[PDB]
DNA sequence: GAATAGCGGAACACATAGCCGGTGCTATACTTAACGTTAATTACTGGGA
DNA sequence: TCCCAGTAATTAACGAGAGCACCGGCTATGTGTTCCGCTATTC
């Protein structure tokens, strides 16, 4: 099985489960320590931002690898802001500030 | 054309000033600003980028040199 | 037609398939025995002297059979059976000693 | 100390008020419907049991017991709102009908998760008991036909108020029996597309503006504003007629110009009618 | 964009100022039409529309028309993703308690109110009245009345007094609350205090207060008014296929409590009576309180399925929320998976991938080429043509594979290793051909198991994985230096079968022209690979500065030896290949290539030796037949008489001369006896089984046996899997553990019988469930572990400093564990290490320790090195690369920059699967009694009067080979400082026997040593000699409890000795149960026997040792250094004083009067010195002994159960685990800084607190270490969300929330979750700039 | 299952781990072509459109 | 090319009717509901020094 | 009067594969107009 791009998830924009609805590997969380473990930022920085789930991120990366360069504008997760919208529907404000 | 990154490890140290320099310079050579300085042999932009690190003609201090000196010439279209 | 790792015998100690593969080689040579006593056409009495005496060995073994009671098409529709090779029952630790 | 359980606080707290004869019912009532608050709080202090008796019926639906406690109270208030003592009837039957029927369309209406309304709940449920009549005739389930023919109404109908009577799934429950695939998992976002068809639409839109530059500016300013597309609004040949080209039939001769040689141009990059429709 | 994020309490008007409309409506939507319902919990006006740029009227529908909020609907036209991102509010009846705020345990509208919670929920359910500023008329504040109490007080009070009931009540309390004049209060009860348990509750509720103060909330938010809503695509109603839907369960929740506040608006509405409103507040209160979480308040209310609906808080708690399932590791496109096989031409940075998962996975690489040969100009026909795959998307793809790397990846990922990169190579099939030497690695086998692909898009992840993730870089483990691509099962067969000789081959005694000849002999059939020759090769040193200087000799060696020597490069010398060259010989030549010659020609190496292994056992033919099991012709005999002599035993029990329990162990003792006689009887057998004859007679040799070269070059084999083939197997266990005493005596070549079947198959079905429960506690092990080290990252290149632990070779009881050299390779010293002639420096202060400084030390044999290490770095947040060592898995030094945590996490978690009276000299050396005091027996030797008696058996070279400890009491055979023999018994002891003797000698005293009272009349019955013995106090009267018989010693000239050197006299109060068998007034010498005095898991072992759990028996030590005495003595507690020589005195400690105490009484004993026995917590080594002794404890605890399962791990790993269990350190006396007394600050904070304020003219803090286990270490951690993505959730954010905690987003888990670039590797440049750039 | 003439020795690494060498006579014979049968649906709902 | 006429017809909007959909009302009397861990740790509470 | 031991709660335990009146207000529904588009005729 391998799969390019297919279908996502409803409620968090991720793949889907094995083969039936043609969907990607799971890159649980040793995998991330053994990314984290070696040097690799870039990798794991891609990995789950722009292979799996920023929703305006991967077509900008779908769009700059049919265009030949391959960049990345990673943004933000999409499933950590459903975090921050259900942490935030108890009574608890919570927010990013710069 | 290319299996162990070992001797551009040796001219750049630290085994992550490697990726940063070879990705700054394999994006100066894929988005076209740029042509490589050794000849490529049908190899991808990266490893023209590797093999230019392993001649030592390219690393930081030539990139930011080049960079500084592409923007006086950019700064020197102004007539 | 199979080519097999040794090494994975003795650490997982299934030292079982080793009898395994040497009693269907010894299955396999009295299927080819028949076999080539049926290419050409021998006889059914020959056939029978042969089958009986692979049926007689080994030593203190249960289901004596009698081939003088088979009636010389079964014994023809026997070897045209155990022509690839003739099935052994090993049961489970009753066993087939290995001499 | 009470154990501190919502349930049991109320169901001992219920029975602090003596229950009321017919002559006290009668002259509390009539202190009531004067506009004497004690006595409506008595009325209806006194007969909560009343609506933990006739409630208890209507356990195991859709409610839990509390809610259709509260839900009878609410019926009960509206009881000593409309009593009338003159009839000289005994509370408890002119109190039944409505905690009875306002536990009723507590159901019909707090139940289902997408709201059935009244009527369609009632024919849904004379459907049912038409179902449950007819299982005994025949030894296996009556079919939407079966219930059809016992009432002689259309089956279409039937078969649409059968089907909503759909009985509505989680999505968090999980399936296969192991607790590791609920319907998260299984459910595709089919809304939102993914990078693929965004690309081909916005490749396709550039290979249009492309194609329509490509061609002479008389035709395209037509082919743009004729169909809204080049920065402009979708306007009618009448329209385009009085704004651009006042022979509305020159500007369906240009426009069937300017097809044609984007058909050309089309066919010349391969793109024919089955290549972009399969 | 952002750089911290700050979690606070939400008001009641920020709430509102989230929201775009007020739920009002239970219905979610329209049933005929699916419209969204005005205005239930799906709405449009509130949550925005339901398509993109299209109102609910559909009247405005384009993008032309943005924006604008429609008349007919309300509906502002946007994008239809708005309802992702908008959220609603109800407007709650009644003020309800928040859940969280009040049954997380700690519970914080409790412990701020000081309020006891069952008296608040006894309000919140309406139960009791609470006063609420009644004031002192006659009532407390924070008082409760139960109703007819209130009653009463209301009939002697209506006025002047108020006490709500339920929220309101709480509300009113809390806003009635003033916080700094509370504040103030607090602060001078706790000034005032002494009780220790009253002191941390008057500092937990300040500090909670004082949070409270420094946050911006205030204390009336935790009782929710508004209550937001979700927004409606958090909790989709997807319709299903059919007219059917499926819900997310919180529109249920949201649902009853939308319907409850509208039944409870009704009900004020109509003026109810008061107990139809009161049940409703209950019943409302209780739908929220269930909604933000279920199960907690009492027993969860569930749905039409009999299960309990997913709340909020069970979208982020455990495996199911989102912090470990969505957010830590997502499912990722360009993925895919296959089975593996071998295909073992490929080169080691290679791996197959099939024609149709590289099709699919570089999808958009190839639309990107087709767009660029013009052979589709757009993507609609570029997604054609590789559709129906034409001839030329195969040439595209080619190209777009050939120099980009894909990573490979099993499904178990322990270390990093798991995850490698190779550039791939087509095949036409469907698995993944996978090079052979990396398996090993990937603990890979090809019996089914599948691996991951993954495809780095981004041309900096191109990069990435070739320097760093490609398979040729990662040669060595990161968890040791030892090498990690060593041949594995089939070429180190076939290594050792080429690498043999015969005793008569063909051609032996040729003599051959180089390494080549011998080639083409063997290839001609000429000579076997086997045959003893005298060829030249040509051998390469490098002993000037990489001078490669040839030197032909004449080797006598073998035509298999020399074929293979072409293999071998150019520097290595030959005698590495001339030998049997097993499994272990050849991984300390692909070490010493990768010593020698460098990285490059190593890889070239591991390639050619597994093409040349693969080869020769092609060639060998090595079969395995039954005939190779050669059964031991001594077996039967043996066997037969080990079956006599049981017999004779069972004879002999029922003779009743032996029990059953001595008949166990000597029926046990025969067949143990008699299971190693008959495996030692057969390997005389299998391996000199080849007698074969060179001219001549014979010759015996190591056999050509095929079970015998599967074993004895260690591929795939043992001595202990041979005895089961070939020997008898023993015996076997039973499900208590105990041994069965009949063993089974048939190998698996003889078959095995019913009953020996049966018996030898609990002893598989507990090994079976003990790897299936073992990985369910080794992957929470590493869980935890990776946890309490994210942030360690080598953030600086010298720290600084001169402190650093102290190594030593481990010694432990017999031979050298481990020596001092292969502890201290790759670290760093802290001070010069120095050869014995101690005027010189042997090495310099800060040299690291590579090979060639660690043989310097090897030949002038030090023992001991100060080294630098992890735990004393003084960096603030991270690690110096000079006190971290070496890169292990590199060469050189550690990079500035690479994440130690986690990859020394990983190496101590992957091993995890792989868990469950007299002395003797054994050598040649000289004794050494060390820093022990000893007095002169009465038979002239020594016996010893220390408690830490160590013996040292130091060699004629001042080293130690084998170190001893001695009890208190043993007579020493020998003397100090002289060579001794072997074998010899130099000390001496009774293991019952406690002697109390003396020091000093002269006519002994019974000196208040009394009969009644102290001692009793128990005397030698066996032979006739007054023996006065000791009762115990437990049995005495209480007439002598404290008056111990003591032995004062006097002369016969009426003076008396006391102890010389001091002034003190010599007497020794003897405790209870003593048993004295001397007289008063006679004669003592020195060192005689006063009284004589009578007396793990593998794997849980670390779980325990990491997490630091008190130990049951813990051993009481010497909290401060002194004389020791009893106080007064309770019923079962021993208070006892210690008295120091000048320090306090008064510190005296209930000791359990029922455990065996140590010290006798009067012993000036060293701080930090064992009082009791048992083993002793962390806890109390790190508070007693230091830093430096809990992480040798540590350190040695925990090898000591990695060596015993053969399992090497560098000690850095677990440095680094101990130095983050103690970040947290609790103040002792403020000083001038900031601090509270009693609070536990992080001891980083501290270190830079203070560290300004000595660099001002102030004091600072006096601070002592704290010790916590992993499982709080990690929980009590300064960013919160690498805390709440954890174990308990619901506890930290609470506690967060109170605080108004703020993330700063500096770890490693946290930029994961947020999605920017973690500061480890590649990113850690980066973060360096954004520091730098911000605050400048 | 079916009965094949097997042997024991390494062959040149193809069969390394556990992995299995199988001759091509094998797959001419057919010996081990199993068959499959699955079955697709297709329902034809009435929707309200 | 270009005006004009016919003409389908799509559809859009408007006005209506009609019919979904929400609500109120019913009068013997009726009166208090529904079956295991394992370990660790910590908060609590009754009991002892 | 403070320590202390039993008791109860909370947290964790791999990976990936009825029944009628009544009204009103929405909505489908005729239907007109209308507007667009298309075609066809004629200067
Ligand atoms: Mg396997
Ligand atoms: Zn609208
Ligand atoms: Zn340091």
């Amino acid at each position: 099985h391998a799969r390019s791009t297919g279908s996502y998830s409803l409620v968090t924009q991720q793949p889907l489960g094995g083969k039936a609805q043609f969907g990607g590997q799971r890159f649980g969380e040793m995998e991330v320590w053994a990314l984290e473990a070696y040097g690799a930022a870039y990798t794991l920085q891609e990995m789950l931002t722009v292979k799996s789930d920023d929703v305006n991120g991967r077509t900008k990366m779908y769009k700059n690898i049919v265009d030949g360069n391959h960049q990345m504008e990673p943004g933000m997760p999409e499933s950590f802001n459903v975090l921050l919208k259900e942490i935030r529907s108890l009574g608890i404000n919570i927010e990013l500030e710069d | 054309a290319r299996v162990t990154v070992q001797d551009a490890v040796e001219k750049i140290g630290n085994r992550f000033d490697l990726v940063l320099v070879a990705a700054r310079r394999a994006r100066q050579m894929q988005v076209g600003g740029k042509d490589p300085l050794v000849p490529e042999e049908n190899d991808k932009t990266t490893v023209i980028a590797l093999r230019e690190i392993e001649e030592g003609l390219i690393n930081n201090q030539i990139l930011d040199v080049r960079e500084r000196q592409e923007q006086q010439e950019q700064e020197a279209a102004e007539l | 037609d199979i080519v097999l790792n040794p090494l994975g015998v003795p650490s997982r100690m299934n030292i079982g398939q080793i009898l395994e593969t040497h009693l269907g080689m010894a299955a396999k040579g009295i299927g080819d025995k028949i076999n080539a006593m049926l290419k050409q056409q021998q006889e059914v009495a020959k056939l029978r002297e042969f089958i009986q005496r692979a049926y007689d060995l080994g030593a203190d073994v249960r289901q004596k059979v009698d081939l003088s009671t088979f009636s010389d098409e079964e014994v023809m529709r026997l070897a045209e059976n155990l022509r690839k090779g003739m099935p052994i029952a090993t049961p489970v630790f009753d066993g087939a000693k290995e001499a | 100390q009470r154990v501190l359980d919502a349930t049991q606080l109320y169901l001992g707290e219920i029975g602090y008020s003596p229950l009321l004869t017919a002559e006290e019912e009668v002259y509390f009532a009539r202190r009531a419907l004067r506009g004497d608050v004690a006595s409506r709080r008595r009325m209806i202090e006194s007969n909560l049991r009343l609506v933990v008796k006739i409630a208890r019926r209507y356990g195991n639906r859709g409610l839990a017991l509390l809610d259709l406690i509260e839900e009878g109270n609410l019926g009960l208030i509206r009881a000593v709102e409309k009593f009338d003592p003159e009839r000289g009837f005994r509370f408890s039957t002119y109190a039944t009908w409505w905690i009875r029927q306002t536990i009723e369309r507590a159901i019909m209406n707090q139940t289902r998760t997408i709201r059935l309304p009244i009527h369609i709940v009632k024919e849904l449920n004379v459907y049912l008991r038409t179902a449950r009549e007819l299982s005994h005739k025949l030894d296996h389930e009556p079919s939407a036909e079966e219930i059809a023919e016992q009432l002689d109404k259309p089956v279409d109908d039937v078969s649409r108020m059968l089907r909503l009577n759909e009985r509505i799934t989680s999505v968090d429950t999980p399936l296969g029996g192991d607790s590791e695939k609920a319907l998260l998992d299984i459910l595709a976002d089919e809304k939102e597309n993914g990078p693929e068809d965004t690309t081909q639409d916005d490749d396709m839109k550039q290979s249009i503006v492309k194609w329509l530059f490509e061609l002479n500016a008389k035709q395209r300013e037509v082919l743009a504003r004729r169909f809204g597309l080049l920065g402009y609004e979708a306007a009618t040949l009448e329209d385009v007629g009085r704004e651009i080209g006042l022979t509305r039939e020159r500007v369906r001769q240009i426009q069937v110009e300017g097809l044609r040689r984007l058909r050309e141009i089309l066919q010349t990059q391969g793109l024919n009618i089955e290549a972009l429709f399969r | 964009e952002f750089d911290a994020i700050k979690i606070a309490l939400a008001s009641p008007d920020m709430i509102r100022s989230w929201s775009f409309g007020e739920v009002k409506k239970p219905e979610t939507i329209n049933y005929r039409t699916f419209k969204p319902e005005r205005d239930g919990l799906f709405c449009a006006r509130i949550f925005g529309p339901v398509k993109d740029y299209e109102c609910l009227c559909g009247k405005y529908k384009r993008l032309k028309h943005r924006g604008v909020i429609c008349e007919k609907c309300g509906v502002e036209v946007t994008q239809t993703k708005v309802r992702r991102e908008r959220m609603g509010h109800i407007e709650l009846a009644s003020p309800t308690a928040h859940i969280w705020f009040l049954k997380s345990l700690p519970s914080r509208i409790g412990l701020l109110l000081d309020m006891p919670l069952r008296d608040i929920e006894r309000v919140l359910y309406f139960e009791s009245y609470v006063v609420i500023e009644g004031g002192m008329t006659n009532l407390e504040r924070q008082q409760i009345l139960t109703e007819e109490q209130y009653l009463d007080a209301l009939e002697e009070f209506g006025d002047e007094f108020d006490a709500k009931m339920g929220a309101e009540a709480i509300q009113a309390l809390l806003k009635s609350m003033d916080l700094e004049q509370e504040c103030e209060q607090l602060r001078e009860e706790l000034n005032e205090t002494n009780s220790e348990t009253k002191r941390k509750k008057l500092t937990k509720r300040i500090k909670l207060l004082e949070a409270f103060v420094q946050s911006g909330n205030k204390p009336e938010w935790m009782i929710l008014t508004v209550l937001p809503v979700l927004p409606p695509d958090l909790r989709p109603l997807v319709p299903l296929d059919g007219g059917r839907f499926a819900t997310s369960d919180l529109n249920d929740l949201y649902r009853r409590v939308i319907n409850r506040n509208n039944r409870l608006k009704r009900l004020l509405d109509l003026a109810a009576p008061d107990i139809i409103v009161r049940n409703e507040k209950r019943m409302l209160q209780e739908a929220v309180d269930a909604l933000l979480d279920n199960g907690r308040r009492g027993r969860a209310i569930t749905g039409s399925n009999k299960r309990p609906l997913k709340s909020l808080a069970d979208m982020i708690k455990g495996k199911q929320g989102r912090f470990r399932q969505n957010l830590l590791g997502k499912r990722v496109d360009y993925s895919g998976r296959s089975v593996i096989t071998v295909g073992p031409y490929l080169r080691l940075h290679q791996c197959g991938l099939p024609k149709k998962m590289a099709l699919e996975l570089f999808k958009p690489f190839i639309y990107g080429k087709l767009e660029l040969r013009g052979l589709a100009t757009t993507i609609k026909a570029a997604k054609k043509m590789v559709e129906r795959e034409e001839a030329v998307v195969w040439d595209i793809l080619d190209e777009v594979i050939r120099e980009h790397p894909v990573l490979l990846n099993r499904a178990p990922t322990l270390h990093r290793l798991g995850i490698q990169a190779f550039e791939p190579v087509l095949i036409e099939g469907k698995a993944i051909q996978l090079h052979p030497l990396v398996c090993a690695a990937y603990n890979a086998d090809f019996d089914g198991d599948q691996m991951a692909v993954h495809v780095p898009l981004t041309l900096e992840a191109q990069l990435e994985a070739r320097a760093l993730m490609m398979s040729t870089n990662n040669i060595l483990s990161p968890a040791n230096g030892e090498p990690i691509i060593v041949p594995s099962q089939d070429v180190v067969l076939g290594l050792y079968y080429m690498t043999r000789d015969c005793v008569n081959a063909k051609g032996e005694g040729m003599v051959l022209t180089g390494p080549k000849e011998a080639e083409r002999l063997y290839r001609s059939g000429l000579a076997s690979l086997h045959a003893r020759v005298k060829v030249r090769i040509t051998e390469y040193e490098k002993d000037a500065n990489g001078e490669l200087v040839a030197k032909t000799s004449l080797k006598d060696t073998t035509v298999g030896r020399a074929i293979l020597w072409m293999i071998v490069p150019k520097g290595l010398p030959y005698s590495i290949v001339n030998q049997a060259l097993g499994k272990k010989a050849i991984s300390k030549m692909l070490n010493t290539c990768y010593r020698i010659l460098g990285l490059k020609p190593t890889v070239i190496f591991a390639d050619q030796i597994m093409y040349t292994g693969f080869a020769y056992a092609a060639r060998s033919g090595a079969s395995v037949g039954i005939d190779d099991m050669v059964i031991p012709e001594k077996k039967h005999e043996i066997i037969s008489e080990a079956e006599a002599e049981v017999a004779e035993i069972q004879e002999q029990f029922q003779s009743g001369l032996v029990t059953a329990g001595e008949r166990y162990n000597k029926v046990i003792d025969i067949w143990a006896a008699a299971n190693d006689r008959v495996s030692k009887a057969m390997m005389d057998n299998l391996q000199t089984e080849t007698v074969i004859n060179r001219d001549g007679q014979e010759e015996k040799q190591v056999s050509f046996n095929s079970i015998y070269m599967m074993a004895d070059s260690g591929a795939r084999g043992s001595a202990a899997q041979i005895r089961q083939l070939a020997g008898m197997r023993g015996l076997m266990a039973k499900p208590d553990g105990s041994i069965i005493e009949t063993p089974i005596t048939a190998n698996f070549r003889e078959g095995l019988n019913v009953l020996q079947y049966f018996i030898s198959t609990h002893g598989a079905r507990k090994g079976l469930a003990d790897t299936a429960l073992k990985t369910a506690n080794s992957g929470y092990l590493t869980r935890r572990l990776v946890d309490v080290a994210q942030d360690l990252v080598v953030t600086e290149d010298d720290c600084g400093t001169h402190e650093g632990i102290m190594m030593t070779p481990v010694i432990e009881g017999g031979d050298v564990k481990e020596p001092l050299r292969d502890r201290v390779l790759g670290r760093v010293t802290a001070e010069d290490v120095l050869k014995p002639g101690t005027a010189d420096i042997l090495v310099p202060r800060n040299t690291l320790l590579h090979e060639q400084w660690c043989d310097l030390l090897e030949e002038n044999s030090v023992d001991a090195v100060k080294v630098r290490s992890v735990v004393s770095c003084d960096t603030d947040f991270g690690v110096c690369a000079h006190c971290y060592g070496r890169d292990l898995a590199r060469g050189h030094i550690i990079n500035k920059g690479e994440a130690i945590g986690v990859i020394a996490a990983q190496s101590i978690g992957e091993p995890g699967t792989q868990l469950t009276s007299s002395i003797q000299v054994k050598n040649k050396g000289s004794i050494k009694l060390s820093n022990v005091k000893s007095v002169v027996n009465s038979s002239g030797k020594l016996v010893i009067t220390s408690r830490n008696t160590e013996l040292k058996l130091i060699d004629e070279f001042g080293r130690t080979k084998e170190s001893y400890k001695v009890p208190y009491g043993a007579v020493l055979a020998k003397g100090d400082g002289e060579q001794v023999a072997g074998g010899e018994t130099v000390a001496n002891w009774d293991p019952h026997t406690m002697p109390v003797i003396t020091e000093v000698s002269g006519f002994v005293r019974f000196t208040d040593m009394i009969d009644g009272q102290t001692i009793t009349r128990q005397t030698d019955e066996l032979t006739g000699l007054s023996s006065l013995v000791v009762l115990d106090s437990a049995e005495r009267t209480a007439g002598g409890k404290d008056l111990r018989p003591a032995l004062k010693i006097v002369d016969a000239q009426g003076n008396d000795v006391l102890i010389p050197g001091t002034d003190m006299p010599a007497q020794y109060f003897l405790p209870g149960k003593a048993i004295v068998q001397l007289e008063d007034g006679v004669q003592i010498s020195s060192g005689d026997t006063l009284a004589r005095i009578p007396q793990t898991g593998g794997l849980p072992r670390v779980a325990d040792l990491f997490e630091a759990r008190r130990p049951k028996e813990p051993a009481i030590l010497a909290e401060i250094s002194g004389i020791v005495s009893f106080g007064k003595e309770t019923k079962g507690k021993r208070r006892l004083v210690i008295t120091p020589v000048d320090g306090s005195d008064p510190y005296e400690e209930m000791i359990p009067k029922w455990r065996q105490l140590n010290v006798f009484e009067g012993e000036r004993v060293e701080r930090g010195d064992v009082i009791s026995d048992g083993p002793e917590a962390p806890h109390d080594i790190l508070r007693l002994r230091g830093v430096h002794a809990v992480t040798r404890y540590i350190v040695n605890e925990v090898q000591d159960v990695y060596r015993l399962q053969g399992v090497k791990i560098n000690d850095k790993h677990i440095e680094v685990i101990v130095r983050q269990m103690l970040r947290k350190a609790t103040i002792v006396n403020a000083g001038s800084s900031d601090f509270l007394e009693g609070e536990q600050v992080e001891y980083s904070r501290v270190k830079i607190a203070n560290r300004e304020l000595e660099a001002n003219g102030k004091v600072g803090a006096t601070y002592s270490r704290d010790l916590l286990g992993i499982t709080k270490a990690s929980l009590a951690t300064e960013s919160f969300i690498s805390a709440a993505s954890f174990q308990e959730t619901t506890r930290v954010l609470t506690e967060a929330a109170v605080a108004g905690k703020r993330d700063e987003l500096r770890g490693l888990k946290e930029n994961v979750i947020v999605g920017r670039l973690i500061p480890a590797g590649t990113g850690y440049a980066y973060h360096q700039d954004r520091m730098r750039r911000r605050a400048a | 299952g079916q009965n094949m003439r097997v042997a024991f020795m390494p062959w040149n690494g193809y069969n390394f781990e556990d992995s299995i060498l199988v001759s091509e006579r094998v797959v001419q014979e057919d010996r081990f072509t199993t068959i499959h049968i699955q079955e697709l649906a297709c329902v034809s709902r009435d929707t309200k459109l």
